[PDB]
C-alpha cells in the first residue's frame, strides 16, 4: 500500500 | 440451585475457620491462623464503613451482616480449596499459601463479589464488580486468580452468578488487568528480563482474544477466509512482544488495529468505520472502547487516532513483514 | 482449574 | 535532638507525598501511588478505632491526629529512604519495594512506634511496642527489616529514640521473630530445600547479638577455663544455623544457657544451672521467666534444667558427644564486632 | 546498613 494510515474519521 | 438456598447456606454458617480448617493452618510451617482471624476483623472495620458511605448511615449494621455472610462464604470455599489442592497433591504444602495477605484479600473479595452481586440485582446502588476491589484496595489481576477456583470450590452457586464471576474475569482479562497500577508488568518483566500464573493468565487471554477475533473476522472477512490466521499472528505477537502497547488499554483496541493494519498491508478496503460498526455488535461491547483511547499522556482520542500515532508507529515495520517475500511465521491458534 | 500451587507460582 | 524539634518537623509536614516521591512512584514499571494512598486511608480507619478502644472513647481525634504525624514521619523516611537506595545503586528499580505491601506496612508501623512511644513516655497506657505490630496486623520479623534504615533515614531522631528501636530490634532478634507465627521459618525452609540476602543479614544480626551475651557470661563464670567460649559458640552457632527449630516458641538466651551447660557437661567441668541462672539474671535486660517458664512440647512450660533434659539433649546428643571426641568439629568464627 | 534490595531479597 502507498500509506498504512487511516485517511477517514 | 437458588440464590435462596446459598443464602440458607451461609446464614447457618460459622463465622469462625472449622476444626479442619484449624488443622490446616496448624499443619503450617509458619502457622496463619492469627493472622487469618485478625484480616478477617480489620477489614470489617473497613467495609462496614465504606459499605456505610455508598449506600447511607444508617445503613451501617446491614453492612455488618452482608459482610459477615462474605466471610462464611470465604471460610467454606477456602476449605473447599484446601481440600481439593491436598487431594490433587497427595500432601499438605499451604504455609506460603496461607501467609499470603494477597491470596486471603482475593478470596475474600471474591466471596464478597458474589454478596454485593447478588444484593445488587433486587433492591439503589450497584456494588457489584468492581466496587469491591477499591474497598479493598486490592488490584484486578489478583482477584483474577481465584475466580476459577472460587466457581469450582462453591457448588451452591447459581448459573447467574458463575456467570457473573465469569464476566469479572473477562473484564480483567481484557483492560483491568493491564492498568499501569497492574502487578501484571512486573510479573511480564520479572520474565521477560519464570512464572506459572504469568503463562495461565496469557493462555486464557490468547483464547478470548481468538474468539474474539474469530467472530469478527466471520462477519467481515468470509470473502477472504485465509486473514483470520494472519490477523491473530499479528495479534499475539503484539500481546507478547509489544505488551506495552496494552497498558492503560483494551484487549479489543489492539484486536481492531491488527485487523486493520493486516488488512491493509493485504490490499484489502475495510475502514475502521466497518470495523467499528460490527464490533459494536459483539456480546458486552461498548462503544467507549473504539471512541476513547489512549494516545500519549492524559489525552485520548478515537481509535484511528491510536492506529495512526501509537499503534502504527510501534507495529508499521512489524505489518510490513506479512506483505513481504518472507512472512513471519504464524502463530498457533489457541485450542478451546 | 490450575492448582493453587501454579496459581501463585509455588 | 530533641522531642520538640521532632514533632515540630511533623506538624509542619505535609499530610500528601511530596513532588520528589510521586515521581519516584511514577518511575515504577507498576504504578504504587494509588495503593499507597488508599493504604494510608485505611489503615487510619483501623488505626483510630483500636487507638479508641486502647484509650478511651472521647480519645478518635486524639488517635486521629497522632496517626496523621506517624503517616508524616512515613512519608518522610520513605522519601529519605528512596534518595539513599538511589544514591547507592545509581538507579531507580523500585517497583517490586514500592508495590510490596509488607514493605509500607512495615515503614508505616515504625514511624507509628516513634510516634506512640513519645507520647507514652510522658502520661496512662502504654501504647509502645508491641502494640503497633497487633494494631496492624504486622510480624516482628517484616517490622525488623526496616528498623536499621529507618534510624539512617531521619537524622531528627532522638537518642532516646534510636536506644527504643534498638531495643524493639533486640527483642525480635532474640524471640519475636521465632513465634509460631513468624515468616522467618517460611524463610529459612526455602533457603534450606534449595537464596536470601534478607535471611543472611537476620542471621549475621542475631550471631553478633549472641556471640556479645555468650562472652559476658564467659567473662564472668567461665575466666578459669578460657578455651570453652569458642568451643560453647560452636555448639550455640550450629544450633542456630541447622537446629532451628529448637527456637520456635523459645529464646535465643534459653539455647544460650543450654549451651554453656552441655559443654561443660562433655568436657567435665562443673558450672550448675543454677549457678548459670544467677549471672545470667545480672544481663542488661535479663527477666526470670526466661529460665523459669520454657517451652518444652504442645504448650507445656517447665524450667531451663527441663527443656534442657527433655529436649535440647534430645535434639543434640550426638552433636555434642563430638565435642569431646578424638577430631572434633571445626569451631566457628567470632562474629565481627 | 544494608540496602532495601538485600533487605529484600530483589
Amino acid at each position: 500500500p502507498p500509506t498504512l494510515h487511516e485517511l477517514y474519521d | 440451585n437458588t440464590i435462596q438456598q446459598l443464602m440458607m447456606i451461609l446464614n447457618s454458617a460459622s463465622d469462625q475457620p472449622s476444626e479442619n480448617l484449624i488443622s490446616y493452618f496448624n499443619n503450617c510451617t509458619v502457622n496463619p491462623k492469627e493472622s487469618i482471624l485478625k484480616r478477617v476483623k480489620d477489614i470489617g472495620y473497613i467495609f462496614k464503613e465504606k459499605f456505610a458511605k455508598a449506600v447511607g448511615q444508617g445503613c451501617v449494621e446491614i453492612g455488618s451482616q452482608r459482610y459477615k455472610l462474605g466471610v462464611r462464604l470465604y471460610y467454606r470455599v477456602m476449605e473447599s480449596m484446601l481440600k481439593s489442592e491436598e487431594e490433587r497433591l497427595s500432601i499438605q504444602n499451604f504455609s506460603k499459601l496461607l501467609n499470603d495477605n494477597i491470596f486471603h484479600m482475593s478470596l475474600l473479595a471474591c466471596a464478597l463479589e458474589v454478596v454485593m452481586a447478588t444484593y445488587s440485582r433486587s433492591t439503589g446502588t450497584d456494588l457489584s464488580f468492581p466496587w469491591i476491589l477499591n474497598v479493598l484496595n486490592l488490584k484486578a489481576f489478583d482477584f483474577y486468580k481465584v475466580i476459577e477456583s472460587f466457581i469450582k470450590a462453591e457448588g451452591n452457586l447459581t448459573r447467574e452468578m458463575i456467570k457473573h464471576l465469569e464476566r469479572c474475569e473477562h473484564r480483567i482479562m481484557e483492560s483491568l488487568a493491564w492498568l499501569s497500577d497492574s502487578p501484571l508488568f512486573d510479573l511480564i518483566k520479572q520474565s521477560k528480563d519464570k512464572s506459572t500464573s504469568l503463562s495461565l493468565f496469557y493462555k486464557k487471554v490468547y483464547r478470548l482474544a481468538y474468539l474474539r477475533l474469530n467472530t469478527l473476522c466471520e462477519r467481515l472477512l468470509s470473502e477472504h477466509p485465509e486473514l483470520e490466521h494472519i490477523i491473530w499472528t499479528l495479534f499475539q505477537h503484539t500481546l507478547q512482544n509489544e505488551y506495552e502497547l496494552m497498558r492503560d488499554r483494551h484487549l479489543d483496541q489492539i484486536m481492531m488495529c491488527s485487523m486493520y493494519g493486516i488488512c491493509k498491508v493485504k490490499n484489502i478496503d475495510l475502514k475502521f468505520k466497518i470495523i467499528v460498526t460490527a464490533y459494536k455488535d459483539l456480546p458486552h461491547a461498548v462503544q467507549e472502547t473504539f471512541k476513547r483511547v489512549l494516545i500519549k499522556e492524559e489525552e485520548y482520542d478515537s481509535i484511528i487516532v491510536f492506529y495512526n500515532s501509537v499503534f502504527m508507529q510501534r507495529l508499521k515495520t512489524n505489518i510490513l513483514q506479512y506483505a513481504s517475500t518472507r512472512p513471519p511465521t504464524l502463530s498457533p491458534i489457541p485450542h478451546i
